[PDB]
């Protein structure tokens, strides 16, 4: 039932400030706390994402953390700011200086132990948890290094809880420094073994979006951050709300994840919205979601193949029609499904529609189309590591190079594992 | 844009449907173990019929119907036209025939006691072995009795038309094959193109032993036989000149000499089984085509001698039944975006 | 009279239960307090309504039923309902957290830390029988609790409850209403553990519902409601000769000896006929005639087959309503010889027929139309392995690959364990084959 | 087409008609399979521990 939040990090923070933001206001949330709605679907689930405190006040379950005080400084003054348990921001003062090892050996191992302090506080108060949830990037040092440190940590200390990350993968086109392929390589070593189910977030494809699709020329990390909260809104509607189908994470995962490390999933969302009133119909809200400009991993589907698939449609419309279009996306297509897994693609409705949309569809794919993005994330090492570039940074933590060895490798085997599925 | 799926790459008429259904641009063809097809060209042997009509979303089509073999299968045929009422034990157009069981329920009984009896009469009593090769015709009750001991199979006798419509020049036997296309109403079409296959070699009644004068099949005359394709191309005569014969030497027409027994025939059998094996009420949809084998004796008397599931077209004529088969049979339960075949309803 | 204990397993058969006993009640007047009116003994009875009710000092008549699951939803559902009173607590069991779609989580991990309290509460309703005849056990083949834990509790009331008759009601999967990837998984690895401690199973294909809520009632996208109110009319057809006066299936022992010849083929096909729109404003009533042949045609079947490709060993049609045994004769003999209905050899040709008085009763405010005579056909015919070939088929795609083997083993199950569970199968479909052509 | 064993009573009628004549483990070995299960789990969970210890 229960869900424990965490977001580590400076991109940690953005995305899941924005996520509290949009959810508060879907279940009718303002933002001291306080129930707001009309309709009482809202709070039927409420109890996934948010505690009850006294005096009819929901707190979200969310840990928020930093080694710097900045990111959250702004979290603390921002819209929902005093939404959050003040006790559950955790933050040091030095930074990771957008070093992984920093993160996970150094000075997020001084700070790790806190968050964990606050973590089983939230848990206790769970009736019967179900998981975590954690934001984060993948290319900085915090939220990928001290966030994959977390990881483990949880895992030890909850080894049959689900654990659930959004995961923001660095791109040269939106790239902070130069590291940031050697922190993601060392990040999807951990992902791929202390996680139970990854959505991967391309910043590349999120640009390109932003970008060719959504024609902002020069977009801002506002409006990344504005497409993947709208990402994640759709992924957790059937966790927290009323339906037919009402999900949790142990049954997605039993149903998503064919093998215990093809666990990485690639979202996707239509309408694609840009911070209109032309509502879509189910064939072509089917149609855009299911093409590469609506996905947020920089991957072509139709290089790969869909192992399984889970689809949920927001808003009023024909459960009959939500099926047709759905069934005859797949059987039109039906060279890009996996024979070996029948009925592999699965569909909800929710009425509730997201704010400012009359009708919507999110996408969750696991396909093996991901190990494109692995194949990228690897070139961009390879090509500094076969020279030892910058790696100073690491060895003056205490790393050794054979641990960058260990992490390409299994990162190789990786995307060895998505190709041999992709010919069967 | 359908989607359809082969199973049987040896069948030359069904792949010749396939490249028509591909070259509308509106039917793809999927893998064979792909679940999510609009039609299947099923396989001839233990097509799964169980997996049909089960996948959300989909009209299946499969090019089968299921029970079809107790026509096309010797010693069912036999007894389903002996046990239906809607045939009776002796139709009159079904030669008299005896099913036996080797040396490894059986008639052999009943048909010593029928084969004496017109033994003793004086009438002629050549007889013909099969089995669904290994033929043999004798007028011995014993000879061809032993001969289907050394069979494994449950082997069929029925009486051998010793009288046969001899086709001149030449003193040559013929069997007529006709095309049946069931779709999935059970309306029930005849292909208006017919063959003859037609023996080279003159007809002898005292030596049954050598096969070339009784046996009329393509491969017993490609091979075994000695002027193969002396009076008509590749020994096969097509109803345009079969029906210039009749009219030139006989003073008959095709249509009334035989094409009205051969639609009877076609009917009678069709409208008997089509209780056990219609798809009207289905949760899939089935058509077939079938090849009815049948021998013209001399007073113009039809007679059925084999019905056949899985029969291949002549080479000129596949063009045009092909085609055909795609109208009637695929395009009326998935349309696209002077009818070759005569109809035979009641 | 004996007694019958009626359990519900995981979110199918809770919910199925509950369609059940809203029907029950309607059908020997039973109001939702438990009051039944009347009833002229109060606080005891030897009637047959007492198979299925016992009976307080109060004037409550109580289910003789028990309703379990792994999670806490769907059974709170009942505790809420407008039945709520009818149901002592000790009746309604519920774990934490739910089996997630995996037999082997519900089996063995979920299975062993409920199993004992089960069978507590099951006792507890036992030992207010005098004599019991066994037990309905109603599940789903495809959820974790409802595969997984259901074998579980099989294997234990064999022990604990050996010389006892176990029937079954079984929802079969269909991918039209919500399914797991994994359920072909979960109803192999179920069926093979239950073959041998189950004596009669009533299959239902949640295809052939689904489809029939369309057909006949014309909603486009049936709910559960819906469906578990028409499979609640079929399990009634079924089980009314055990609560109402009646010489044919009067006892759970006379389902076997009627319908299973054979004992590990004793899965009977049912099929059900008239179902018609509440909203048929004009309506014309069927005949025993026309029902009874309904009974022949598949789209009225729950299991979507077809009986012309099989043999019969065993047919039973139990009617409801205005009939007379004249016109059942009558309607027989014309069926025979218009339809393809081959016994085997080493069985009578032959009707077991069940005319109860009574038409069908319908939920107010439900889909379906009230009618002057239905009847369910009860077959068993081995063209219901065609629906076991389906299963076995998709197991094999995923199984060659392995795929979702690994939460299986997660929970300690062992990889041969699907080999043996599949083996067997293969066995049964061969016993089908032998018996069946 | 006989019919045979026909009873009546106030709720309806039963018969038959005949148209053609014919031509398990105990308690501990489930206490045995569960306890493997769990001890398979309990191994796994330690060689994970190891692992998060190494
Ligand atoms: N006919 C019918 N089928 C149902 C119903 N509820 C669930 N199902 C079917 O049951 C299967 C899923 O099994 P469930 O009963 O929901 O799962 P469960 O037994 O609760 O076990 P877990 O949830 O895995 O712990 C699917 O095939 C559903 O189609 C119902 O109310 N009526
Ligand atoms: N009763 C009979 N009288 C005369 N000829 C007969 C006969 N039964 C069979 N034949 C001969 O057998 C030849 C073909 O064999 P038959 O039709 O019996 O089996 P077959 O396998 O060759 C055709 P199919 O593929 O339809 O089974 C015919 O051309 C005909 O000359
Ligand atoms: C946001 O939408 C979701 C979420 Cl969060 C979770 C699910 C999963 C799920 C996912 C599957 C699938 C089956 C199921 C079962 C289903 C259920 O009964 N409860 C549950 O949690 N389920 O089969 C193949 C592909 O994926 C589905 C959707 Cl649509
Ligand atoms: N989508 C998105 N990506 C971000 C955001 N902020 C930083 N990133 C990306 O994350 C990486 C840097 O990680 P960051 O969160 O700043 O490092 P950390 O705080 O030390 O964990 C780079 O690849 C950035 O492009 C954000 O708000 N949105
Ligand atoms: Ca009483
Ligand atoms: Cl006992
Ligand atoms: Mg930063
Ligand atoms: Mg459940």
């Amino acid at each position: 039932r229960e869900i424990v939040h965490i977001q580590a990090g400076q991109c940690g923070n953005q995305i899941g400030a924005k996520f509290w933001e949009v959810i508060s206001d879907e279940h009718g949330i303002d933002p001291t706390g306080s129930y707001h709605g009309d309709s009482d679907l809202q709070l039927e689930r409420i109890n996934v994402y948010y505690n009850e405190a006294t005096g009819n006040k929901y707190v979200p379950r969310a840990i928020l953390v930093d080694l710097e005080p900045g990111t959250m400084d702004s979290v603390r003054s921002g819209p929902f700011g005093q939404i959050f348990r003040p006790d559950n921001f955790v933050f040091g003062q030095s930074g990771a200086g957008n070093n992984w090892a920093k993160g996970h050996y150094t000075e997020g191992a001084e700070l790790v132990d806190s968050v964990l302090d606050v973590v089983r506080k939230e848990s206790e108060s769970c009736d019967c948890l179900q998981g975590f949830q954690l934001t984060h990037s993948l290319g900085g040092g915090t939220g990928s290094g001290m966030g994959t440190l977390l990881i483990s940590k949880i895992r030890e200390e909850y080894p049959d809880r689900i654990m659930n990350t959004f995961s923001v993968m660095p791109s040269p086109k939106v790239s902070d420094t130069v590291v940031e392929p050697y922190n993601a390589t060392l990040s999807v070593h951990q992902l791929v073994e202390n996680t139970d189910e990854t959505y991967c977030i391309d910043n590349e494809a999120l640009y390109d979006i932003c970008f060719r699709t959504l024609k902002l020329t020069t977009p801002t990390y506002g409006d990344l951050n504005h497409l993947v909260s709208a990402t994640m809104s759709g992924v957790t509607t059937c966790l927290r709300f009323p339906g037919q189908l009402n999900a949790d994470l142990r049954k997605l995962a039993v149903n998503m994840v064919p093998f215990p490390r093809l666990h990485f999933f690639m979202p996707g969302f239509a309408p694609l919205t840009s911070r209109q009133y032309r509502a879509l119909t189910v064939p072509e809200l089917t149609q855009q979601m299911f093409d590469s400009k609506n996905m947020m991993a920089a991957c072509d589907p139709r290089h790969g193949r869909y192992l399984t698939v889970a689809a949920i449609f927001r808003g009023r419309m024909s459960m009959k029609e939500v099926d047709e279009q759905m069934l005859n996306v797949q059987n039109k297509n039906s060279s890009y499904f996996v024979e070996w897994i029948p009925n592999n693609v699965k569909t909800a409705v929710c009425d509730i529609p997201p704010r400012g949309l009359k009708m919507s569809a999110t996408f969750i794919g696991n396909s093996t189309a991901i190990q494109e993005l692995f194949k990228r994330i690897s070139e961009q090492f390879t090509a500094m590591f076969r020279r030892k570039a910058f790696l100073h940074w690491y060895t003056g933590e205490g790393m050794d190079e054979m641990e960058f060895t260990e992490a390409e490798s299994n990162m190789n085997d990786l995307v060895s594992e998505y190709q041999q599925y992709q010919d069967a | 844009m359908y989607t359809f799926v082969v199973r049987d790459e040896n069948s030359s008429v069904y792949a010749e449907v396939s490249r028509l259904l591909l070259a509308t641009g509106q039917w793809k063809r999927l893998r064979k173990d792909n679940p999510r097809f609009n039609l299947m060209l099923g396989e001839r042997n233990r097509l799964p019929f169980g997996r049909l009509g089960h996948e959300p979303g989909l009209v299946q089509l499969v090019n089968y119907y299921r029970g079809a073999d107790k026509l096309c299968r010797k010693a069912s045929l036999v007894k389903l036209i002996k046990t239906s009422p809607e045939l009776s034990e002796s139709c009159t157009w079904f030669p008299e025939s005896y099913v036996i069981y080797p040396t490894n329920t059986d008639e052999r009984e009943v048909f010593l006691a029928a084969y004496n009896r017109r033994r003793e009469g004086r009438e002629g009593n050549v007889w013909i072995a099969k089995s669904s090769e290994g033929i043999l015709i004798s007028s011995e009750a014993s000879e061809l009795l032993d001969f289907i001991d050394e069979q494994g199979q449950v082997h069929v006798i029925q009486k051998y038309l010793e009288k046969p419509l001899l086709l001149e020049p030449g003193h040559r036997k013929f069997d007529i094959r006709s095309w049946v296309l069931v779709d999935h109403l059970y309306n029930i079409y005849l292909y208006r193109e017919g063959v003859l296959r037609t023996s080279s070699e003159p007809y002898n009644s005292a030596n049954f032993q050598d096969k070339t004068c009784h046996l009329t099949n393509h491969c017993i005359q490609k091979e075994y036989s000695k002027n193969y394709g002396r009076y008509e191309e590749g020994n096969e005569m097509f109803f345009e000149e079969f029906n210039q014969y009749l009219m030139d030497a006989l003073n008959t027409t095709l249509e009334n000499s035989i094409l009205l027994q051969i639609k009877h025939i076609i009917r009678s059998c069709l409208m008997c089984i089509e209780p056990a094996i219609s798809t009207k009420h289905l949760h899939y949809q089935s058509f077939q085509l079938f090849g009815f084998d049948f021998m013209v004796d001399e007073e113009l008397k039809v007679w059925l001698i084999e019905v056949n599931g899985a029969p291949a077209c002549a080479q000129k004529l596949y063009a045009e039944l092909c085609q055909g088969i795609v109208d009637v049979a695929i395009s009326s339960v998935f349309p696209l975006a002077t009818s070759i075949f005569i109809k035979l309803h009641h | 009279m004996r007694e019958c204990i009626s359990i519900h397993v995981g979110q199918a058969g809770v919910q199925i239960g509950n369609a059940c006993w809203e029907l029950y009640c309607l059908e020997h007047g039973i109001q939702p307090d438990g009051q039944m009116p009347s009833d002229k003994t109060i606080g005891g009875g030897d009637d047959s309504f007492n198979t299925f009710f016992s009976e307080t000092g109060a004037g409550k008549h109580v289910p003789r039923a028990v309703f379990v699951d792994l999670e806490p939803t769907v059974i709170d559902e009942v505790r809420t309902g407008t039945y709520r009173q009818l149901f002592h607590p000790e009746q309604l069991i519920t774990g934490k957290e739910d089996a997630a779609n995996n037999y082997a989580r519900g089996h063995y991990t979920i299975g062993k830390e409920i199993i004992d309290l089960v069978l507590d509460r099951i006792r507890k309703l036992a030992d207010q029988c005098t004599g019991l005849q066994g037990f309905l056990v109603f599940h789903s083949f495809g959820g974790g609790t409802g595969s997984g834990f259901t074998s579980l509790l099989m294997e234990r009331l064999s022990v604990d409850y050996g010389k006892k008759s176990k029937l079954e009601f079984s929802i079969y999967p269909a991918p039209q209403v919500s399914t797991a990837v994994v359920e072909p998984y979960n109803s192999i690895l179920t069926t093979h553990t239950t073959l041998e401690h189950s004596d009669c199973a009533f299959m239902v294909d949640n295809e052939a519902i689904y489809d029939i809520c369309r057909r006949n009632l014309d909603i486009e996208r049936p709910t559960y409601t819906n469906l578990n109110r028409l499979i609640s009319q079929i399990v009634s057809s079924i089980t009314a000769s055990l609560r109402f006066d009646g010489a044919l299936n009067v006892d759970l022992t006379e389902f076997q000896t009627n319908l299973v010849p054979y004992p590990r083929i004793h899965f009977p096909l049912a099929t059900y006929a008239p179902v018609i729109s509440a909203e048929k404003a004009y309506h014309e009533q069927l005949s025993v005639a026309e029902i009874t042949n309904a009974c022949f045609e598949p789209a009225n079947q729950m299991v979507k087959c077809d009986p012309r490709h099989g043999k019969y060993m065993a047919c039973c049609l139990l009617y409801r309503g205005d009939v007379v045994p004249k016109d059942v004769n009558a309607a027989i003999a014309t069926i025979k010889t218009k339809r393809s209905i081959q016994f085997v050899d080493w069985c009578p040709t032959g009707f077991k027929v069940g005319i109860n008085y009574q038409p069908p009763t319908v939920v107010p405010g439900g889909d379906l139309a009230k009618v002057q005579r239905a009847v369910c056909m009860l077959s068993n015919t081995t063209a219901i392995a065609e629906a076991w070939a389906r299963l076995d088929h998709k197991f094999d795609l995923m199984y060659a690959k392995r795929a979702f083997v690994h939460w299986y083993v997660g929970e300690g199950m062992e990889e041969g364990e699907f080999s043996e569970a599949r083996e067997d199968m293969a066995a049964l479909e061969k016993d089908y084959e032998e018996v069946g052509v | 087409m006989e019919v045979i064993e026909l009873n009546k009573c106030t709720s309806g009628q039963s018969f038959e008609v005949i148209l053609k004549p014919p031509s398990d483990p105990s308690l501990e070995e489930i206490q045995k399979k569960l306890e493997a299960a769990e001890e398979r789990r309990k191994y796994q969970e330690a060689e994970l521990l190891k692992h998060l210890a190494e």
